[PDB]
């Protein structure tokens, strides 16, 4: 069976960057069935590059493909914003069909500080007996970022799950959410609450606490 | 504008059935090989089933004997039947147009199954507001936290529709077979709490919808 491996698994670039990537199959392949699709965030897939080198309908003239043998390739001549997208090469040479599993494209920008807010648990969940602490941390870029929970001011991370948005298609730049859960009981036995994020835009965290007894 | 529009996808239990349906306008339906494939959670693409213009069909292992493709070449509509069904066969559902080059060139917008023994769960709806301690300045950021649901999705709006701008809705976690997910909003320090912000929570599968108001904290 062909196993499709592309590379790189993610990339970020300039606007107006060359940009290429690659597609490499385990044995030789026929290029005459070997196709790209490009994925926007919350879209379906859609047919981009076909038969190696022909480009799909409506795609702009940027894009182009090559290769042969066991090594394909798509180059974007010019990076831009709307271009911000999952790239996937397909073989249909051979049953089963496979799919790589696909290199993500990002656009570069200038790097922004995450605005951090911590919020307590609310009344309304208390009284069912749980309380979650949620932390956002907006707007920044790059995207590599760190997050560290405190009680009492010492370091806690169980009962902490995070989620990320995709790259912004208004600013280019990422967000994030981290929720601290704790039962009623573990939350009423302690006071301090913190959330400190570490990123490459400040030389000490961005620190934003509350205290359970707190007016 | 030829269409693929992809229906019946749900929620349904390991071992259950479940057939999915796709309507196909603007082309000549019966003269192409269509195909199902899938997205997984995980964003891989996976190859389901094709059938020939005759009817012919090929599968991969990982469905043979568990799924059937047919087709009805004259309503225009392509079926996939599923049984005996896994978690991993949770995924998002995209009936496509086949190439003689073995290409897809028309997709449709999917439709979504969840194969799960977990139970259909209304969320809890959490307002996020800032402690009563919290300092201004410029922009505030509120939220609510949508906790506690099963299955996806939920959809948030803010002010019905009318805050759009500076809303963050972050992907749902899931944890002991139950969803959470957040999303925040900013807004002008002056234009709140004087202009009301609420979220409006809706949950298809539960025939819940919720709405709830972000009240500042007070002593
Ligand atoms: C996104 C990829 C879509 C591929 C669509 C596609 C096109 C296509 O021509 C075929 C597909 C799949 O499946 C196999 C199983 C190779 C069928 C063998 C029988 C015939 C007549 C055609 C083959």
């Amino acid at each position: 069976d062909i196993v499709l491996t592309q590379s790189p698994t993610t990339m970020a670039a300039s606007p107006g960057e060359k940009i290429t990537i690659t597609c490499s199959a385990s044995s030789s392949i026929s290029s005459n069935y070997l196709h790209w699709y490009q994925q926007k965030p919350g879209f379906s897939p859609k047919l981009l590059i076909y038969r190696t080198s022909n480009l799909a309908s409506g795609v702009p003239a940027r894009f182009s493909g090559s290769g042969s043998g066991t090594s394909y390739s798509l180059t974007i001549g010019t990076m831009e914003a709307e271009d911000v997208a999952t790239y996937y090469c397909q073989q249909g040479s051979s049953i089963p069909l496979t799919f790589g599993a696909g290199t993500k494209l990002e656009l570069k920008r200038a790097d922004a500080a995450p605005t951090v807010s911590i919020f307590p648990p609310s009344s309304e969940q208390l009284t069912s007996g749980g309380a979650s602490v949620v932390c956002f941390l907006n707007n920044f870029y790059p995207k590599d970022i760190n997050v560290k929970w405190k009680i009492d001011g010492s370091e806690r991370q169980n009962g902490v799950l995070n989620s990320w948005t995709d790259q912004d298609s208004k600013d280019s730049t990422y967000s994030m959410s981290s929720t601290l859960t704790l039962t009623k009981d573990e939350y009423e036995r302690h006071n301090s609450y913190t959330c400190e994020a570490t990123h490459k835009t400040s030389t000490s965290p961005i620190v934003k606490s509350f205290n359970r007894n707190e007016c | 504008e030829v269409k693929l529009v992809e229906s019946g996808g749900g929620l349904v239990k390991p071992g259950g059935s479940l057939k999915l349906s796709c309507a196909a306008s603007g082309f000549t339906f019966n003269n192409y090989v269509m195909v199902w494939l899938r997205q997984t959670p995980e964003k891989r693409l996976e190859w389901v089933a094709s059938i020939s213009r005759g009817g012919s069909t090929y599968y991969p292992d990982s469905v043979k004997g568990r799924f059937t493709i047919s087709r009805d070449n004259a309503r225009n509509i392509l079926y996939l039947q599923m049984s005996s069904l896994r978690s991993e066969d949770t995924a998002m559902y995209y009936c496509v147009r086949g190439t003689t080059i073995v290409a897809g060139d028309v997709w449709g917008a999917g439709t979504t199954v969840t194969v799960s023994s977990a139970k259909t769960t209304p969320p809890s709806v959490y307002p996020l507001a800032p402690g009563s301690a919290a300092q201004t300045n410029s922009m505030v950021t509120l939220g609510c936290l949508v906790k506690g649901y099963f299955p996806e999705p939920v959809t948030v709006t803010w002010n019905s529709g009318s805050l759009s701008s500076g809303v963050h809705t972050f992907p749902a976690v899931l944890q002991s077979d139950l969803y959470t997910l957040s999303s925040s909003v900013t807004v002008p320090s002056s234009t709140w709490p004087s202009e009301t912000v609420t979220c409006n929570v809706a949950h298809p599968a539960s025939s819940t919808k919720v709405d709830k108001k972000i009240v500042p904290r007070d002593c």
